């Protein structure tokens, strides 16, 4: 269990585009993929900049912990795929050993300021001596294609990275009756080189 | 200006003579872990 605090697992995450060649055959690509062990630490103060200030954001719920909620994500997108009969899609999965009802807030950034976010309520269902979150096949929102769209279209790899060095996204999960941060996940990008998409994971600390 | 109009983002990397977004610190200049910018 990677992406983990002591309340709360996210075992599962993907970003995808399905294409629906005929009505019996589609075509799904990944763009980006998650699916115990002590993850490397990286220093939260290098990224604040990167994600949303003042309360509520990234410092200001931090502060509040638990400090084992909060993980920093870095993926290599694989960003080669045909791009009607389009869907771009967002499904993760969680467990926990409680009974919750959960908020996910996902915050889209650029220069560190929010764009758009992406609010969804999920409840538990019961499964093998645990429960478990499913949000599936969630429509990534129109910035996000836009924003894929015009990516695409540069010509150049280095010109790839280099706006992707200010994009980001605040992933933050939460108990929705008690406003207990459950998972914090903050996700910083590159474009994938190598023929797919790769992720680094690491542990966000104080200092 | 605003900071989060999508096309001055892509028109800064694509033509970079009429730039117009804030100024920041490259992420390979920072302090951050030998193998953050190493796929595995
Ligand atoms: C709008 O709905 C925003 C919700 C963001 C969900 C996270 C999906 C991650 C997208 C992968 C980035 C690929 C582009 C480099």
């Amino acid at each position: 269990r990677s992406v983990a605090s002591s309340k709360l697992w996210m075992l599962e995450f993907s970003a995808f585009l399905e294409q629906q060649q005929d009505p019996d055959t589609y075509n799904k690509h990944l763009f980006v993929h998650i699916g115990d062990p002590y993850l490397a630490a990286v220093d939260i103060r290098q990224i604040y900049d990167k994600f949303p200030e003042k309360k509520g954001g990234l410092k200001d719920l931090f502060e509040r912990g638990p400090s084992n909620a909060f993980f920093l994500v870095k993926f290599w997108a694989d960003l080669n795929t045909n791009i009607g009969s389009s869907f771009y899609g967002v499904s993760s999965q969680y467990e926990s050993p409680e009974n919750m009802i959960i908020t996910c807030s996902t915050k889209v950034c650029s220069f560190g300021k929010q764009v758009v976010e992406k609010v969804e309520t999920e409840y538990a269902r019961y499964e093998n001596g645990h429960y478990s979150y499913r949000i599936h096949r969630s429509p990534l929102c129109e910035y996000m294609i836009n924003f894929i769209h015009k990516l695409k279209h540069l010509p150049e790899k280095y010109m790839m990275n280099s706006v992707l060095e200010n994009f980001t996204i605040l992933q933050v999960v939460t108990n929705r009756d008690t406003q207990e941060t459950l998972l914090c996940i903050a996700y910083v990008f590159e474009v994938s080189a190598s023929e797919g998409a790769q992720h680094h994971i690491y542990r966000l600390v104080k200092e | 200006d605003s900071e989060t109009d999508l096309e001055a983002l892509f028109n800064a990397v694509m033509n970079p003579k009429t730039a117009n977004v804030p100024q920041t610190v490259p992420m390979r200049l920072r302090k951050l872990p030998d193998a953050f910018f190493k796929p595995p």
